[PDB]
């Protein structure tokens, strides 16, 4: 009943290494295991082993026998019931095959025959293994257009293109505005650069009320982008409201 | 493994369970220094026959383990079996129960009464 | 080596001021420390007090507000003063070097020490007599030898004040033999001595022995030959 | 994957529906325990059942499974339309680790259908002094997720420059995805109009931009 | 205060009061018609000059007086011996502790050298007379003069010296008689008569 | 079945916090007889038992604990109870005509006065010699207390010398001990035990400087109730301890004067040798690296660049401004103006102490109680070690520029927390209920 905080998304070549965290709160860290498990789009979910703070025993799947490394801190008490800790993983040789999404989960029991089994998850460190570099994003402002004329609505939106490695997270006004956001996922070129595409559906009547202002973070090329967008739209559908 | 005293506080309570002995042997252990250890001892006889009237009277009297006939009412944290035994310590565990912890003691004696007057109906056949 | 040497008037009046001097010759008055010690007769040595350059000079609780040292650097000897004298200041006034020394009990921090003092190097010294009578030159009258092979000879010097008398004989020549004699106190109020020289039979052939008398408070100075 | 389970099943609103999870002998089910996860592809999983009968805190009593000798199973009665997803098996000891299966893709049918909503966007002004056009066809709100996107350079089929996603679930319990047309800043100002036609069971939806306008 | 000690053995000299503190004892000898000497500075260190044979309390002692330890006596070391006490608990001391004298022993008897000398030809012509009577190289100073004239005794007159020895077993008393021009060529001799310790050596003297 | 029923449970490790009557332990130490009661005490477990509490992590309070404030009290009426039975000396408040002391700021006065003697008629003009701080005069002098409080005289058979004391608790508790290196006394604790009885405390009841008290772990630890409130004080603790040697060099006389039927007042006679003054010395090296190692902790709570300087006590009474306390009978009062004489920034014999003696102590934090210490006989000359420091912080309005430290504490509870700071007080309840599918019979 806590939560599990990951390391961000890093881009690795192949052949080096990555080292991924895995920060826990809510919970004492020493009473429940460290389950990492992968996921590639061309093998299935593969458990690759769990290691018990309190004692340090680890257990490695024979496909990882020799290139896995995992670690863990040591517990930082909060309360007499709950504490703060941290787990890292460190894989070495990286190949093709290994390009996915990473995930640290708690373990379920102490005792028992279901003690190291993965119950409470984190949210995902994605990996790209691959040698292109990395390219920032280039945000487009979208236009709004009629998304119903006899109801009062539009739509409005943000266009990311050509960006790696994957992904990115896009908000507005700093968080404030997350009432009907559609962010899609983005799409694989034949180049190898991704781009996806945001839009939120507001009323018609809100002109000089709200400023629409879309945060495109890009974090591997360390780059922030605030674009406005403009209210006024070039519909033909829309523009019978205004 | 006797861990010693207080030595499963930290553990399962099923592992913990297995440590009653060892908690149990040593809760009585056999001026101004003249009245303070003795005004102590006075007070350990004291909180030692409160607890054990109280096993007693809910039919636990010769037992450290006993099991009673009181439906385990939800509205006192309703976990499972291998949530609690297999994954809680008692120190964990008494303070969710710390509410209703007056309120089952009176359920144990009342369910005694009743137990001993109908082996008395029981025992009345000649 | 240290040769210091006293010399005073030897006889001052009641309630005067008596004005001491010590030569000396050895070393300077500047690098070392300087004290002066009196001396009753049949009594024990008092301290009169020490004197050092840089104003270093301290007087005895007993004679405080009449002792006045000083230091002659120019002349390179030392001074004393004591106004005000009485009956009880006839003594024998030495002159004194002196080495200081610092005996340490406590933890020294603390000031637990003393800084105590001894002489080492004393003076011939000079007396000097407190009276209100004048002072009278000595007469000396020759003694003739009389008588074994041996003979004596001396020399007489009779009624004069405070002896303070230094007797030679042959200027120093003479330093085998002699025996002067302490000086008697008659009821005139006059000293006399006698001093006398153990020589052979063999005296004769105008060997012209002479006894030199010298009395400092009178400045009588009297060559007097003997003759059988 | 040496733990093999069915690829899909379907099953109707308030039913049930049943979930094999078999393979060899070393790994089920003899001496071996069966676990279930709710994974939603993109997101995190939620354990629901462990330890073969018994399910996970927290989860309701509308799923339960049973274990056989040689397979395990899963039911979902009363069936939600957020369990539409992926589920996965795990074969586990007291003392080995995990062994995943193949992916089961639930299908839960007799919902209501969803018309799709596509808005079209023509390339920005900002992107027209690059120079480059590209046009934006995003699809949202259809069921199920199966849609095919076709392009037209002026009612005139495009074969140069097509590229579409594939259908992700959304939050509502929909589906989504998109579509991109890559063109020449010279083809933008010498067509009329271009289009971004989507086929869904038969009904095609088509939106269509004007660059003259 | 007087402390024999005979030759050869070790002499123990007193002085000053008992310590009440830490003391720095210094100590002096003053022969008999000279300067007083430096001999033991510091309670227990020689100078140059002194030999170890003079040993003095240590300053350390609380409660006990300033002794003066003198090993080997010989008949040089009789004269007297004063101390100057720097106690950190008195005052300093600017009157010397009261001495005390060392007598050497086994000197048994010594012969007087007596010398009588007529009044000189001098004196005579001023009208005055006197008789001397020079007495030296005796131990110990204590004797007696008892003029004669011819054999009946001269009562006043009579100017005799107090003994008093020269850093030696020698004492020196020196005797006189106050006569007239005219009573010397009275009488037909005068006698010196000295006592001893238990002799009377006598020299005369007859004008011519 | 799938209802479960309710099973009590006997002898389950539950606890709550809680105060009780903790008693005392004290070896067997072959002997005598002393001030804090060691006599009716309880021996010692030769073999003493020590549970580590594994897994366990406990939440401690070393300014809110109980043991502090009990220990307090039992200290003070341990020195209540032994001086019960002793000599009153309301006879000493007689006019004391003084003088000073034999010697050549004289910090010791000659007194002689007129006094009763066994019979209740005659007098007694006997003479005595107090210290400086223990007599007042008045327009002839009077003890210091005379005008404040009655005197009682400590028996000269009860020894000041604090052995240790070893609290336990009685049957039903258990007291927890933080074992880990690095623990300012508040807070969970990682590493946890039990213990029956702590170990062995000395009750020394100093100022300013900590003495013979136990070493912190790793580096050195500091310990307050609050860092941003100046009006709290700091305690500190030392991981290697400084080397101090304190001495009274006068050999003092006790003369033993008969005062009514039974009654003897012990004064103090002649002093054989010199007249010197007590003293503390402690080595200018090993301070020199304390105080520096003492800083460097310092830094970590002010800013990692900024100033600290050290200075004596300002305002305060005798007790506190001197580090007083007790070494061989007597009570120094040590001027600790050359320890607190520096001033650290960003980045070889002794030092010597002017100590003071008083034989009129007064009661700490109460209105109407002295005691007379009576004379030692004897070069008196201990070694302690110095292993804490109770400090202040000037409450300086212009902030985060330069901090300077002073210190005090007049307060024996401080002397208490020193070496009660891993422990507390919790009471045992093993009546705990669980459910299981577990049914009795009909
Ligand atoms: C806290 O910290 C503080 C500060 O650090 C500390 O305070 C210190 O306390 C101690 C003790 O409480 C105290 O010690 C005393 O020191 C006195 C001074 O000693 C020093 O000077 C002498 C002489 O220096 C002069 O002469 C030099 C030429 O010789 C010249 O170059 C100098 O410039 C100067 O003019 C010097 O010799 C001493 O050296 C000693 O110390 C060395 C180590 O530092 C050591 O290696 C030496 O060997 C030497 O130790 C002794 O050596 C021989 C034996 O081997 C002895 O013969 C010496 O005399 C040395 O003692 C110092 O630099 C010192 O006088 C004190 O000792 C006398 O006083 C006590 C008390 O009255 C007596 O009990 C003693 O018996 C002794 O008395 C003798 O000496 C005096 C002075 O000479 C005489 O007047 C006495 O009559 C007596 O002499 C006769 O009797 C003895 C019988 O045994 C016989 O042997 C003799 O031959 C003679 O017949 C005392 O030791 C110190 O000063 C003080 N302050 C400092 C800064 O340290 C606290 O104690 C500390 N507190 C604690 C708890 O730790
Ligand atoms: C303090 O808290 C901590 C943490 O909260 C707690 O530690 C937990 O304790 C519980 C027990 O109460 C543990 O639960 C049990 O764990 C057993 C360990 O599993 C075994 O298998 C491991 C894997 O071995 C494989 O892999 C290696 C390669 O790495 C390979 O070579 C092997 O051949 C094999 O394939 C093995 O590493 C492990 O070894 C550990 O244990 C031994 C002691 O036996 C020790 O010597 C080693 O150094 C090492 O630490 C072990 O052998 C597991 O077997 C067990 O399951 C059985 O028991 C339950 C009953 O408990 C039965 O119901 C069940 O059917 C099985 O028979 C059970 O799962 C838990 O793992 C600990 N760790 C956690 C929770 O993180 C402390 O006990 C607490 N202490 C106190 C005082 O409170
Ligand atoms: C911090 O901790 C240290 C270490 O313990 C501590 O040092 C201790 O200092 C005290 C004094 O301050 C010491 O106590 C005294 O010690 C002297 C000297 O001890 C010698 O003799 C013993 C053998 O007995 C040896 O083992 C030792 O090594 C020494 O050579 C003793 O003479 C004292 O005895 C008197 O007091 C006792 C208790 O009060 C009495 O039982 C005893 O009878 C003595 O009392 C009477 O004695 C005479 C009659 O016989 C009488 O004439 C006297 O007037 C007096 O009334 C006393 O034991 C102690 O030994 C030191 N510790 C150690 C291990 O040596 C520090 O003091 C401490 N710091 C603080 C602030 O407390
Ligand atoms: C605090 O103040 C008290 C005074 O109330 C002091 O006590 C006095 O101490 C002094 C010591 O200096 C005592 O004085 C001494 O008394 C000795 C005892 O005398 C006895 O013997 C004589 C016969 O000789 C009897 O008639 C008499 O009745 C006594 O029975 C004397 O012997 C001492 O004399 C010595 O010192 C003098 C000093 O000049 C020498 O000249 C002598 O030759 C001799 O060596 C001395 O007189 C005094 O009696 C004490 N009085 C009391 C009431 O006790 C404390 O010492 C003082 N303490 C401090 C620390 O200052
Ligand atoms: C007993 O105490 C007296 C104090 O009255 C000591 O006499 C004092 O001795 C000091 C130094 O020995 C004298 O100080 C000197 O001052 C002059 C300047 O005038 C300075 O040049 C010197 O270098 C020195 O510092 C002080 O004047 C003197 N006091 C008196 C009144 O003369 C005495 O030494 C002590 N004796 C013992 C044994 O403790
Ligand atoms: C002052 O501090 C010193 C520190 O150097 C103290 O000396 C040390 O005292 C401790 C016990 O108080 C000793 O620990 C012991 O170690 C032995 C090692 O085998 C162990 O067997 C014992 O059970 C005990 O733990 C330590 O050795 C000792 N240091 C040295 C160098 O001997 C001293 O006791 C302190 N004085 C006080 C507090 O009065
Ligand atoms: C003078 O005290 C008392 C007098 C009369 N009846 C009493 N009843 C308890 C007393 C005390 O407990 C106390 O107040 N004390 C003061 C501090 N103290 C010391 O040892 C100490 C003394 C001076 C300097 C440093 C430490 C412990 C104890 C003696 C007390
Ligand atoms: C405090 O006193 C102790 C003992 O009195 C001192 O320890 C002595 O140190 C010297 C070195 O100067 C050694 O020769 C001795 O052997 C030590 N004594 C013992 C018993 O071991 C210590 O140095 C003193 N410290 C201070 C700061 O004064
Ligand atoms: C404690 O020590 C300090 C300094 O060592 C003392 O301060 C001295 O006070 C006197 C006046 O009594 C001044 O003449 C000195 O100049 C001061 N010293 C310094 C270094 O400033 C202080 O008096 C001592 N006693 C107390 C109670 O503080
Ligand atoms: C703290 O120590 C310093 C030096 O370490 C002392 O400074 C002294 O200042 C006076 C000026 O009045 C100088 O005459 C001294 O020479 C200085 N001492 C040294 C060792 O040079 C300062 O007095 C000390 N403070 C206290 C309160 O003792
Ligand atoms: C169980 O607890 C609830 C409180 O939520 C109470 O209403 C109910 O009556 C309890 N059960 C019984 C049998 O009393
Ligand atoms: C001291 O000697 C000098 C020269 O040697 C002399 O001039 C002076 O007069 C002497 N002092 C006295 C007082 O005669
Ligand atoms: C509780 O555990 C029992 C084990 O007998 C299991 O049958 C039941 O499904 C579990 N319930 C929940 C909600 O986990
Ligand atoms: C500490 O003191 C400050 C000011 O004196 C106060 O504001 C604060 O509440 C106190 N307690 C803390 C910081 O826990």
């Amino acid at each position: 009943q806590g939560q599990l905080v990951q390391s961000g998304a890093e881009l690795k070549k192949p052949g080096a290494s990555v080292k991924i965290s895995c920060k826990t709160s809510g919970y004492r860290f020493n009473f429940y295991h460290i389950n990492w498990i992968r996921q590639t789009a061309g093998r299935g979910p593969e458990w690759m082993g769990w290691i018990s703070p309190y004692s340090g025993d680890k257990n490695l799947a024979p496909a990882f026998q020799d290139r896995v490394i995992m670690t863990t801190d040591t517990e930082v008490p909060v309360t007499s019931f709950t504490s703060t800790g941290a787990a890292y993983m460190e894989i070495r040789n990286l190949k093709f095959d290994d390009t996915g999404t990473y995930f640290c989960a708690k373990g379920l029991l102490r005792d028992g025959s279901s003690t190291w089994l993965p119950y409470l998850w984190g949210q995902g460190t994605l990996l790209t293994v691959s040698s292109a570099s990395t390219k920032g994003p280039s945000v487009f402002p979208l236009a709004p257009s009629s998304k119903s004329t006899s109801g009062g609505t539009a739509a409005l939106g943000c266009l990311v293109k050509d960006y790696f490695p994957e992904p990115v997270t896009v908000s507005w006004n700093s968080g404030a505005l997350t009432s009907g956001v559609h962010t899609f996922p983005a799409v694989l070129q034949s180049s190898g650069l991704y781009s996806l595409s945001s839009v939120v559906t507001v009323p018609s009547s809100s002109l000089g009320t709200q400023t629409y202002i879309c945060n495109v973070n890009h974090k591997p090329s360390n780059t922030k982008v605030d674009k406005r967008v403009e209210p006024k739209s070039c519909d033909k559908g829309l523009e019978v409201l205004f | 493994v006797f861990l010693g005293f207080l030595g499963a506080a930290g553990s399962t309570m099923g592992a913990a369970s297995m440590t009653l002995t060892v908690q149990a042997r040593n809760l009585l252990s056999g001026t101004v220094w003249g009245i303070k250890q003795l005004q102590a001892r006075v007070l350990a006889v004291e909180r030692y026959l409160r607890d054990q009237q109280l096993l007693g009277i809910w039919g636990c009297s010769g037992k450290l383990i006993c099991c009673t006939n009181v439906p385990w009412n939800s509205s006192w944290s309703n976990r499972n079996l291998s949530e609690i035994w297999d994954n809680m310590t008692w120190l964990q565990w008494d303070k969710e129960i710390s509410n209703y912890t007056q309120i089952i003691y009176g359920l144990l004696e009342e369910s005694q009464n009743q137990q001993e007057k109908n082996e008395q109906d029981l025992l009345a056949l000649d | 080596q240290v040769h210091l040497q006293e010399s005073g008037p030897g006889l001052v009046k009641p309630s005067e001021t008596l004005s001491l001097t010590c030569n000396v010759s050895g070393t300077l008055v500047r690098d070392n420390y300087w004290s002066w010690i009196r001396q009753p007769l049949g009594k024990q040595p008092e301290w009169i007090g020490y004197v050092h350059d840089s104003g270093d000079t301290n007087y005895n609780p007993s004679l405080k507000s009449r002792v006045h040292l000083s230091l002659d650097k120019s002349k390179n000897l030392v001074s004393l003063r004591l106004t005000g004298v009485t009956a009880a200041d006839s003594a024998i006034y030495y002159c004194a070097t002196t080495k200081h020394g610092r005996r340490i009990y406590g933890v020294v921090a603390f000031k637990e020490w003393f800084t105590y003092f001894y002489m080492d190097v004393w003076g011939k010294g000079t007396s000097v007599t407190v009276s209100s009578a004048s002072t009278k030159g000595p007469s000396v009258f020759p003694l003739a030898p009389s008588s074994g092979g041996t003979a004596a000879l001396g020399c007489l010097v009779k009624d004069y004040f405070p002896e303070p008398v230094t007797v030679s004989w042959n200027s120093g020549a003479l330093t085998s033999g002699v025996h002067t004699f302490p000086a008697v106190l008659q009821s005139s109020g006059l000293y006399s001595l006698s001093s006398v020289v153990t020589v052979p039979s063999s005296s004769l052939g105008t060997q012209t022995y002479i006894c030199n008398v010298n009395h400092k408070p009178s400045n009588t100075k009297v060559d007097k030959r003997v003759e059988p | 994957s040496v733990l093999t389970q069915s690829a899909s099943v379907s099953g109707s609103l308030g039913q049930s529906v049943t979930i094999s999870c078999t393979g060899p002998n070393s790994v089920c089910c003899s001496h071996k325990s069966i676990s279930w996860y709710q994974w939603p592809p993109g997101r995190a999983p939620t354990l629901i059942i462990y330890e073969d009968n018994e399910r996970a805190p927290g989860i309701s009593p509308r799923f339960s499974g049973y274990k056989s000798y040689w397979s395990a199973y899963l039911t979902i009665s009363d069936l939600r339309p957020e369990d539409e997803t992926t589920y996965y098996c795990c074969s586990y000891t007291h003392n080995s680790g995990c062994v995943f299966g193949t992916g089961t893709k639930v299908s839960v049918l007799g919902q209501s259908k969803a018309n799709p909503s596509v808005t079209l966007f023509p390339p920005s002004s900002e992107e027209l002094q690059a120079n480059k056009a590209t046009l934006v066809c995003l699809i949202s709100d259809f069921y199920p997720g199966a849609v095919t996107v076709a392009w037209k350079a002026d009612s005139s089929p495009v074969k140069a420059g097509v590229e579409t996603t594939t259908p992700s679930k959304q939050s509502n319990n929909k589906y989504a995805a998109s579509s991109y047309l890559s063109l020449t800043p010279e083809q933008w100002k010498s067509h009329r109009s271009y289009s971004c036609q989507v086929t869904h069971e038969g009904s095609t939806v088509e939106k269509t931009v004007a660059p003259t306008e | 205060t007087f402390v024999s000690v005979a030759p050869g053995q070790t002499a123990r000299i007193t002085c000053g009061e008992e310590s009440l503190g830490s003391r720095s004892v210094i100590w002096y000898q003053q022969r008999p018609g000279q300067a007083p000497s430096l001999i033991i500075y510091n309670n227990n260190d020689r100078p140059s000059g002194i030999p170890d044979r003079f040993s003095g309390s240590p300053g350390s002692t609380f409660g006990t007086t300033a002794t003066l330890t003198i090993t080997s006596v010989e008949a040089g070391d009789e004269a007297d011996y004063y101390c100057h006490i720097w106690d950190s608990r008195r005052p300093t001391n600017w009157v010397f502790g009261e001495g005390t004298t060392l007598i050497v022993l086994s000197q048994p008897k010594a012969a007087p050298s007596v010398t009588l000398f007529p009044p000189s030809s001098e004196e005579l012509q001023a009208n005055k007379a006197t008789l001397v009577c020079l007495i030296s190289d005796f131990y110990p100073g204590a004797v007696t003069v008892a003029w004669k004239a011819d054999s009946s005794p001269v009562k006043a007159g009579v100017e005799t010296t107090t003994p008093s020895k020269q850093s030696n077993n020698k004492y020196a008393a020196s005797s006189y008689l106050s006569l007239t021009p005219e009573q010397w060529k009275s009488h037909k001799s005068y006698s010196c008569q000295v006592t001893h310790e238990g002799s009377t050596v006598e020299k005369t003297v007859a004008p011519t | 079945a799938e209802n479960l029923w309710v099973t009590v449970y006997y002898g389950v490790p539950v606890w709550k916090d809680a105060e009780t009557t903790l008693f005392c332990a004290s070896d067997a130490k072959a002997y005598k007889h002393n001030v804090w009661a060691t006599h009716a005490c309880v021996p010692t477990d030769p073999n003493p038992q020590e549970i580590h509490l594994e897994n366990v992590t406990e939440e401690f309070n070393m300014w809110k604990n109980n043991m502090v404030e009990q220990m307090h009290t039992d200290i003070i009426s341990l020195w209540d109870q032994s001086l019960k039975p002793c000599v009153k000396l309301t006879p000493l408040c007689v006019t004391l005509q003084c003088t000073n002391v034999t010697n050549n700021r004289g910090e010791l006065k000659n007194c002689s006065f007129n006094m009763t003697t066994e019979l209740r008629d005659k007098k007694q003009k006997v003479y005595s010699l107090f210290y400086r701080l223990d007599v007042v005069q008045i327009n002839e002098y009077r003890l210091i207390n005379c005008n404040t409080s009655a005197i009682t005289q400590a028996c000269p058979k009860v020894s000041f010398e604090p052995i240790p004391i070893h609290y336990c608790a009685p049957a039903g508790f258990a007291i927890l001990k933080c074992k880990d290196k690095k623990f300012n006394g508040t807070g969970p604790c990682p590493s946890v035990s039990t213990v029956q009885c702590t170990h062995g405390i000395k009750p020394v009841v100093s100022t300013q400087l900590l003495l013979n008290g136990s070493l912190a772990e790793e580096e050195v630890m500091i310990r307050s109730e609050n860092i941003t409130n100046n009006a709290k004080n700091i305690l500190v603790q030392f991981n290697t301890p400084v080397q101090i040697n304190c001495t009274r060099p006068n050999n003092n006389t006790r003369k033993s004067i008969r005062i009514g039927p039974g009654q003897a007042f012990y004064a103090t006679g002649d002093i054989i040798g010199d007249i010197r003054q007590a003293h503390c010395n402690v080595s200018k090296a090993t301070w020199n690296e304390t105080l520096g190692k003492v800083v460097k902790q310092l830094r970590k709570h002010f800013g990692n660049n900024t100033i600290i300087r050290f200075a004596n006590s300002s305002g305060g009474d005798l007790e506190v401004t001197t580090h007083s306390f007790n070494c061989g009978g007597e009570f120094f009062y040590c001027n600790t103006s050359g320890l607190f004489n520096s001033t650290w920034i960003s980045n070889n014999d002794s030092i010597t102490l002017p100590c003071r003696i008083k034989q009129i102590i007064n009661m700490w934090q109460r209105i109407g109680q002295a005691m007379y210490a009576p004379p030692i006989q004897g070069v008196i000359r201990c070694v302690s070690n110095i292993t804490g420091l109770i400090l202040t912080r000037d409450g300086g309005s212009t902030n985060s520029t330069t901090e300077t430290f002073r210190p005090g504490g007049g307060d024996m509870r401080d002397n208490w927390r020193s070496e009660l700071y891993k422990y507390k007080v919790v009471k045992i309840e093993p009546l705990g209920v669980a459910p299981t599918r577990c049914k009795r019979r009909v």
